């Protein structure tokens, strides 16, 4: 249940002294070093050209966060605040009231995304698959405000995204 | 469903727009202030309400497990209609 | 002293003659469950969540309404009083609505928690169910009667303590409805506090709707000022903005109520 | 109750049982307590003038042999006067087993330095220094290990606020970074998770 | 058959094992023989002790002396040896067989607060 | 496509010239694809 | 000996490196929390609290946050008697003030005193 | 050019971490250890996920218990490529880095797959995991397994028999085992002089008890039996990855107590209980019976162990890290003794040394 | 009221400990306004340690002025071996930092701050 | 996939081993992007009848640590557990 590495007495005949020696003085291994060094400059590399060639993902990626809609254009976030009483960083800030129709909707929902770990927790607490973290990681700023998102920020980026977020969500929430 | 205030900046779904005097606006002097165009409170006002001929209606928001929790809606009250608490559809009671 | 000696899960304590279970089982610590009990209202006896063993009686009593008779041993513990409560709260959750996240009594709510600690992780009601139309009983109370679970405190604080027998129930049996039965408007001076005693989120805060949530407001506990009564109040706030004012509990002033101007 | 409940090691349980009770009657000096919980492990909670003689015996009685410390921890407890916690958690690769031995001090009474037994603790209680406040007398190096050497206060104390007292920032006027007194853009939402009804009544505490 | 490695680094291979355990357990009953008696470290560790000295005047084969003392290497026996030896040697000094030293405080121990 | 090459080169894209008034002829850039060509390109799923 | 006596006062201040402003302008608040009034358990009612005064929160001018400068916003401590959060609080130097713990008092419960011939403790319903 | 004192000052990522766990509730607390040893991210949450069950009094479902071992072999292939690649990187063999992160990346895919994200996960979680494995993911890891042996292999070639990598590790860093376990050394650590202890033999946890492995132990202490370990540790995880993927079980993978692991969605959103269950597991959090555990894995840096303590509530009271790679830092100074200044780098790396778990 | 000790038995041998730190830190400021390359004077960092011990002068317990004494010569451990940057020998002179409201009738007028 | 046979032939002499049976760059071999819908098992508490809770209640099972000592013959001396059973070598590679 075990085993010893390195724990091999050499032979000390003249065959196998004479191909220490041999190896000592000639380089062997040096030559298997450089043999394989060389077996990897005739491979094919494994680079792919980005941005035209994009990395491999699944349906499951946490990237950039969204708030969806039901099909008719009413929007799921239903102000009920598990998201942010689960988030792990306390990225989410959401305040609430009732609208001019009595529905219960935010009146803030602000992600910070440099709190944000990325976690997806805020998704899998959503009861109505209001928020998500959704499929895009190609969001990068020149200015630390422009990642502190507030609810107009999700929103566009539901309606955006969400031809990619329906399907991957398709793709996965029978796993959920 | 997007208005404008008189200092030319777009009022949100929330109704939320700077004042005039308020010095905030230099934020999006140059810039944009990114406000949502698709308010929710018009394109759910926008679905037809849904004749049914039953006196208790469920609704899961539409998808099954992709909706709201499914709730179960009276239709008693013939001056109202009876609304999803999640989703906003309504329902009313045919007869 | 005339103190009867009684058991709570075999630990000895002295109770006056006429206490019941429930306070008994007060006095060493442990809380039996409730939902129609308030030790400000007259006992109801009809959620039948307080149902606990007495040993060597084969059937269980209510705790809130049956008073201790000398040399029981109250099993707060044993194995049919956990049957007998997660049965209860799975009729209590069988027509229940699933409004958990639209509630306002969300995180505060006895239904909730004591779900959590007394029920069955678990539906087995593959039925649909029932759905009761809404009441409107003026701009304070907010009105959701389908989250209703009937334990009748609406009733006995509107009769016992407002002093106003508006509320009732109408109905028989699994259509019984709890309300006024017309458009009438329930206000008292004292209307407000039947948000406070609901267990579940059928009468909520028509003010405080959907602005708040229980865990993210801190409690600051204060004074009211609308009157020379002095009532201890909870003034919940979050992030630096007052969301609510609730009661105290001071048995010499407001015992856990307050007015509407205060709350 | 076989699926979801973990089930219980009953021989490990009276084996720790037995060899509390061994180690309680070979050193009566310093064992306070003796108790082994309900997933199966030792705890010796001793006095704290017997922190070398009962580590000492632990890691060179043939019965014992704990060579190994695995880790060593202080809890801040301030509701007890003596409010911190000297948590040794020992591992004997002989007997494969652990064993842990709680000891307890406050801000000012020393804890005599464990590195005469195990070496590792040389800078575990460092860190405990450093976090708590505990002074560890007959350390051959005692100084901070993880906080910033300007630090003041010992932040893993139940009276230290999450956020420091002062935090740092780049000034530009005297080329230097700098600390100054912390303000937060969002205040640390403070949140009340506890539910009012009782979770676990076999740890229901007497009233008074 | 002479091992030639204990397979611990540093842990040198002893030529002669059941003499050095011999030396070792009866230097051991030696100092124990200090402690009183009602103190129960010195029943302990003359039980233990008699108990291994009497495997090792009993077995002279160095393989099945490992076996039946059931400590590994022969070499971290007598390595157990010193160390219960350098033990005893400390609690002649410590005398922890003693009463209490202090009891704790009233809820000291008390988990939860 | 090219089902050939291994995975990772099988699938790519050659961003336009000219996308919403900017001229991307050499400021091509990864945000330039929708988002429903960005499953079939990040091979979120086999389907075009 | 290896003992002294030290009658003096019990003081840490210059110890657990806290800012004199929060040592001398701050009240220690040694309370048992109320009962939430939405609920009837009672479980958040068994121990002893010391918080502090509130300070200052402010409109953050980006987000509208809630901004804030006091450090021990966020600290409640928790005590199992009043008397080791008096001692916690006189250690610190941190100025105090003690609330009693209010208990319900006990109630005299009868269901058949809902239905009494002649006293106004009559139920009209049920 | 000799060494005779080193003195390593830390705490340039002491980031306060278990502090912050004090405030949070265990499932908001796991994520704190993807990001501790921030190369092992599912051995710590399995670490701290048996912490928390143990402190629970519930076990996950057997499928679950062959996810985490599986996905904890593949975490402690990502580990040694990782430790072995960055050790031979910083002496100067900077090419079989290259060629080795080609299988990370593709391990990573595994993750990202499994969970959404490429490296912290929160994927193993106390109850279980998250979420089940999808469709055709068991087949893509045994098509990785095919043929992880040759890049060993040619890892192997670069490195092991090369004289140059041996003069730089075989009389360097050299532990005695009495030291070795004196300074609170674990792991490889460990068996590189000699000691035959492996958490996952000896103290066994979810089915490392039902899979069969052999455990690589060291003859001189230094750097060089340590590499050596840690490439037949490589070895022996692929032998326990094809014994997960065969001996993989059906069922489900959180365990079955909705009051400590969440419900499906589809049951959340169709049942009472359900939802007020899934609303207090992911607002409040379940609450953890009062009590202090010391539980330990086998992590790829040696035992990681968590002594956590509850008080009742759903938030820890205290959660203390033990971690390899402070043990091992601290013994730096005693393993550069004698040695020269391009040593202790080699030293440096034959710890595997993450400052995310030194410094918490 | 019977303790154990730290290093003094009563606030004598204390306050000898506390005048050898004193002595010590006096003795060290040159060399470190020299080192750090420091933009103030030996007279000013001397004022500087001045002020750190008499803040503390009010102290009657021979264990917490131990305490004292063990932590200043951990920073003074941490000053003659450079392991303080600049930075961290000047946040002991708040320079960056603007003065508070001493009076109650600018603190009324800046804020709510007692 | 896409190299000549002379580049391969070189390629496996220069690195001892035949390198097109074990490539390090995937191909058509790997699982699809797009899978069938899954049905996921339920658990042993999906159960109708004899499920109560407190059958099955593992949290409230839990106990507080048995209290072995406290402070308010010849017996036979014990250990914390038997002694570790020693390792065996391995059958599949010792390196011996
Ligand atoms: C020795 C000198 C070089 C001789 C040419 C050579 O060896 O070509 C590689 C050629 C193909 O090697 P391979 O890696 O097996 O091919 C796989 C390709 O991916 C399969 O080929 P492919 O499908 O990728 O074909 C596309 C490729 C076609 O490949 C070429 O054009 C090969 C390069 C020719 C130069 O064309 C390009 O990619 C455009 C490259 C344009 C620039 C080439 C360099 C110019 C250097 C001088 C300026 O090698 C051989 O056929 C064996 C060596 C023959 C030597 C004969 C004596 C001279
Ligand atoms: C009076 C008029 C003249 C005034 C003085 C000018 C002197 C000559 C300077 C060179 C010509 C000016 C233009 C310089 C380049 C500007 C255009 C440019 O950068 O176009 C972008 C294009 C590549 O596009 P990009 O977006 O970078 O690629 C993304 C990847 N697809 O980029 C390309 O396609 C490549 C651009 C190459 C730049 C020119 C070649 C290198 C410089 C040669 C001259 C200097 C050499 C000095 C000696 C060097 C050492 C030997
Ligand atoms: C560059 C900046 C350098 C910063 C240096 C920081 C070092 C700070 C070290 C602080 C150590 C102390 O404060 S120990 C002082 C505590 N002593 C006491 O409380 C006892 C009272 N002590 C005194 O009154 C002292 O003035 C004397 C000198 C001991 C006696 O004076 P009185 O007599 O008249
Ligand atoms: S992904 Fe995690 S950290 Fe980010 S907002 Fe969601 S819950 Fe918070
Ligand atoms: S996003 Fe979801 S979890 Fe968050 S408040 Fe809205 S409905 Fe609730
Ligand atoms: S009353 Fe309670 S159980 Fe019912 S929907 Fe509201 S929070 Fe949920
Ligand atoms: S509305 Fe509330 S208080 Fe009134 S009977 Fe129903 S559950 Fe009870
Ligand atoms: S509480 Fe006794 S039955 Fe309602
Ligand atoms: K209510
Ligand atoms: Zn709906």
């Amino acid at each position: 249940t075990y085993k010893y590495v390195n724990l091999r007495e050499p032979s000390m005949d003249m065959k196998s002294v004479t191909d220490r020696a041999a190896q000592t003085l000639l380089w062997t291994e040096l030559i298997r070093g450089l043999g394989m060094t060389l077996s990897y400059l005739f491979r094919e590399p494994a680079t792919i050209n980005y941005p035209f060639e994009k990395g491999p993902l699944s349906p499951r990626f946490r990237g950039e966060h969204a708030l969806r809609r039901y099909p008719s254009g009413e929007e799921r976030c239903i102000a009920c605040k598990l998201c942010e009483a689960v988030c792990p960083a306390q990225a989410i800030t959401i305040e609430a009231e009732p609208r001019a129709d009595g529905s219960r909707r935010t009146t803030r929902y602000d992600i910070d995304m440099t709190k944000c770990i990325y976690c997806g927790f805020c998704q899998e607490a959503c009861p109505v698959d209001a928020i998500v973290e959704g499929p895009n990681f190609e969001f990068s700023t020149e200015t630390h405000e422009e990642l502190l998102y507030n609810k107009e920020k999700l929103l566009n980026n539901g309606d955006k995204w969400e031809a990619e977020i329906a399907a991957n969500i398709q793709a996965d929430y029978l796993y959920r | 469903g997007v208005r404008t205030s008189p200092t030319g900046e777009k009022v949100t779904h929330t109704g939320q727009v700077y004042d005039d005097e308020d010095y905030r606006r230099v934020r999006f002097v140059g810039r944009q202030k990114e406000v949502n165009e698709n308010f929710a409170i018009d394109l759910i006002a926008e679905q037809p309400v849904s004749q049914v001929g039953s006196r208790v209606i469920s609704c899961d928001g539409g998808g099954g497990a992709l909706g709201h929790p499914r709730v179960y809606i009276n239709l008693d009250k013939e001056t109202k209609t009876g609304t999803c608490g999640y989703c906003g559809l309504q329902f009313r009671q045919q007869h | 002293s005339n103190l009867i000696e009684v058991f709570v899960d075999g630990q000895s304590v002295m109770v006056e003659p006429g206490t019941t279970v429930l306070q008994a089982c007060e006095k060493v610590g442990m809380q039996i469950p409730r939902f129609c009990y308030h030790e400000r209202l007259s006992v109801a006896g009809n959620c039948r969540m307080c149902l606990v063993e007495i040993e060597k009686a084969p059937k269980v009593v209510a705790a809130c309404a049956m008073p201790v008779m000398k040399g029981w041993n109250i099993l707060t513990n044993s194995e049919k009083t956990k049957k007998a409560r997660e049965g209860v709260m799975e009729f209590l959750l069988a027509n229940h609505p699933l409004d958990c996240p639209i509630c306002d009594q969300g995180g505060e709510c006895d239904l909730q928690d004591q779900s959590m600690m007394f029920g069955s992780d678990r539906s087995r009601f593959l039925e649909g169910k029932r759905a009761v139309e809404d009441k409107n009983i003026g701009p304070l109370v907010k009105t959701i009667m389908t989250r209703c679970i009937q334990c009748t405190r609406c009733i006995r604080f509107a009769s016992e303590i407002a002093g106003v027998d508006d509320l009732g129930t109408t109905g028989r049996g699994n259509d019984m409805q709890v309300g006024t039965y017309i458009e009438k408007m329930f206000m008292s001076e004292l209307s407000g506090n039947i948000i406070d005693i609901c267990p579940v989120g059928a009468l909520t805060s028509k003010p405080y709707a959907f602005t708040a949530r229980p865990w993210e407001t801190r409690k600051t506990e204060s004074i009211d000022v609308m009157d020379a009564v002095g009532s201890n109040i909870v003034v919940s706030t979050r992030t630096g903005e007052v969301m609510r004012i609730l009661p105290r509990m001071h048995e010499d002033i407001n015992e856990e109520w307050i007015s509407d101007k205060t709350r | 109750t076989r699926p979801t409940v973990r089930p219980r090691n009953d021989v490990a349980h009276k084996q720790l049982s037995a060899f509390g009770e061994y180690v309680a009657e070979i050193l009566p000096k310093y064992v306070q307590q003796v108790q082994v919980s309900c997933f199966s492990e030792l705890e010796i909670c001793i006095h704290p003038d017997g922190v070398i003689p009962v580590l000492t015996f632990l890691r060179d009685h043939s019965n014992a042999q704990f060579k190994s410390l695995a880790d060593l921890t202080a809890v801040d407890i301030p509701t007890r006067q003596n409010r911190f916690e000297i948590v040794y958690n020992l591992l004997s690769l002989r007997f494969n087993s652990r064993i842990r031995v709680k000891t307890y001090t406050d801000e000012l009474t020393p804890v005599e330095s464990s590195v005469s037994v195990y070496k590792a603790a040389n800078w575990y209680e460092r860190e405990i220094w450093d976090m708590f406040g505990v002074f560890f007398a007959n350390h051959p190096d005692l100084r901070r290990i993880l906080t910033d050497y300007g630090f003041e206060g010992h932040p893993f104390r139940k009276d230290f606020p999450l956020s420091g007292y002062v935090e740092l920032r780049y000034d530009d006027e005297v080329k230097r970074v700098v600390a100054e007194p912390v303000e937060l853009a969002q205040e640390f939402r403070k949140f009340d998770l506890n539910s009012p009804w009782e979770a676990f009544p076999a740890y229901r505490q007497p009233p008074e | 058959l002479l091992k030639k490695t204990t397979g611990l680094v540093g842990l040198a291979v002893c030529e002669t094992p059941h003499e050095r355990l011999k030396i070792l357990y009866t230097k051991i009953l030696d100092v124990l023989g200090h402690i009183p008696k009602n103190a129960a470290y010195r029943k302990y560790t003359e039980q233990i002790t008699n108990e291994k000295l009497s495997i090792v005047k009993a077995e002279p084969d160095v393989k099945k002396l490992e076996e039946q003392l059931q400590g590994g290497q022969i070499e971290e026996v007598i390595l157990q040896a010193e160390n219960e030896l350098s033990l005893a040697r400390k609690m002649i000094q410590w005398k922890p067989w003693e009463p209490l030293v202090e009891e704790p405080p009233a809820s000291q121990w008390k988990w939860p607060i | 496509e090219d089902n050939k090459q291994f995975f990772g080169r099988h699938r790519w894209v050659i961003y336009t010239t000219e996308m919403n008034g900017k001229n991307t002829f050499w400021d091509v850039d990864g945000s330039m694809v929708p988002p429903e060509w960005h499953r079939w390109l990040h091979c979120m799923t086999d389907d075009p | 000996t290896q003992l002294i006596t030290v009658d003096e006062k019990l003081d840490i201040t210059t110890l657990t490196g806290v800012p004199e402003e929060h040592i001398k302008t701050r009240k220690a608040r040694i309370f048992v929390p109320a009962r939430n009034n939405m609920q009837s358990g009672v479980n958040n009612t068994k121990k002893w609290k010391m918080e502090f005064d509130t300070r200052e929160r402010w409109e953050n001018p980006l987000m509208g946050w809630a901004s804030t400068a006091d450090p021990l916003s966020n600290l409640v401590l928790t005590f199992s008697t009043k008397e080791d959060a008096i001692a916690f609080a006189e250690k610190n130097g941190w100025s105090y003030d003690v609330e009693e713990r209010k208990v319900p008092k006990p109630k005299s419960k009868s269901y058949g005193a809902n239905f009494s011939w002649n006293k106004r403790t009559r139920v009209s319903t049920k | 050019e000799m060494v005779r004192k080193c003195d390593p000052h830390i705490g340039l990522l002491h980031r306060g971490t278990e502090k912050l766990i004090e405030y949070k509730t265990y499932l908001q607390a796991l994520p704190y250890f993807d990001r501790l040893d921030y190369v092992s991210m599912m051995c710590n949450e399995q670490a701290y996920s048996l912490a928390v069950e143990k402190l629970l009094n519930i076990q996950p479902p057997p499928r679950a218990q062959w996810i985490r071992v599986l996905f904890g072999e593949i975490t402690r292939l990502l580990n040694h490529i990782m430790a072995v690649t960055t050790h031979a990187l910083d002496i100067g063999a900077m090419t079989p880095f290259f060629w080795m992160f080609e299988e990370r990346e593709k391990m990573f895919e595994f993750y990202e797959r499994v969970s959404g994200a490429r490296m912290h996960a929160a994927y193993v979680r106390p109850g279980g995991v998250h979420q089940d494995l999808p469709l055709g993911l068991m087949d893509d890891i045994y098509e990785f397994s095919k043929n992880f042996s040759l890049r060993i292999d040619e890892l192997e070639e670069m490195l092991t028999n090369n004289r140059i990598w041996r003069n730089r590790t075989v009389d360097i860093g050299v532990v005695t085992a009495e030291d070795a376990l004196n300074y609170g050394f674990s792991g490889v650590m460990l068996r590189g002089s000699g000691i035959q202890w492996d958490l996952r033999k000896t103290q066994p946890y979810d089915v490392y008890d039902q899979v069969e492995f052999d455990v690589p132990i060291g003859s001189r202490g230094d750097c060089y039996d340590r590499y050596l370990c840690r490439v037949e540790e490589m070895r022996q995880s692929i032998r326990i990855i094809s014994q997960c993927l065969n001996k993989m079980p059906p069922g489900e993978i959180k365990v079955d107590d909705a009051k400590v692991s969440p419900p499906k969605r589809a049951e959340m959103k169709t049942s009472m209980e359900s939802l007020i269950h899934h609303f207090k597991l992911y607002t409040e959090g379940y609450q953890v019976p009062p009590g202090a555990t010391y539980t330990a894995i086998e992590a790829p840096k040696g035992e990681f162990g968590v002594y956590l303590v509850s008080d009742g509530s759903s938030r820890p009271y205290r959660c203390k890290i033990k971690a390899p790679g402070f043990a091992h830092l601290a013994g730096l100074d005693k393993m550069s003794k004698g040695h020269m200044l391009a040593d202790v780098v080699a030293i440096i790396g034959t710890q595997d040394i993450v400052f995310g778990e030194v410094d918490r | 009221t019977s303790v154990k000790p730290i290093f003094s038995r009563d606030m004598n041998e204390a306050k000898r400990r506390v005048r050898e730190l004193y002595r010590a830190w006096y003795r060290e400021v040159p060399n470190t306004v020299h080192l750090f390359q420091l933009d103030i004077s030996v007279k000013q960092g001397r004022d500087k340690v001045r002020e750190m011990f008499k803040k503390n002068a009010h102290v009657t317990d021979p264990r917490v002025v131990d305490l004292l004494v063990i932590k200043g010569k951990m920073e003074l451990e941490e000053t003659i071996n450079v392991w303080k940057q600049r930075t961290h020998v000047m946040r002991f002179f708040h320079e960056t930092e603007a003065p508070r409201p001493k009076d109650f009738l600018s603190k009324f007028y800046v804020g709510h701050d007692p | 996939a896409s190299a000549t046979r002379l580049i391969q032939g070189l390629r496996n002499w220069a690195s001892g081993r035949d390198l097109q049976a074990k490539l390090q760059l995937r191909y058509q071999e790997i699982s699809k992007r797009t899978q069938p819908p899954p049905k996921l098992p339920v658990g042993p508490s999906h159960r109708l009848s004899n499920n109560y809770y407190c059958a099955r209640d593992g949290r409230r099972e839990a106990m507080p640590p048995s209290i072995v000592m406290s402070s308010q013959s010849e017996k036979k001396a014990v250990s914390p557990a038997p002694p570790i059973k020693r390792w065996e070598l391995s059958q599949d590679e010792p390196y011996l």
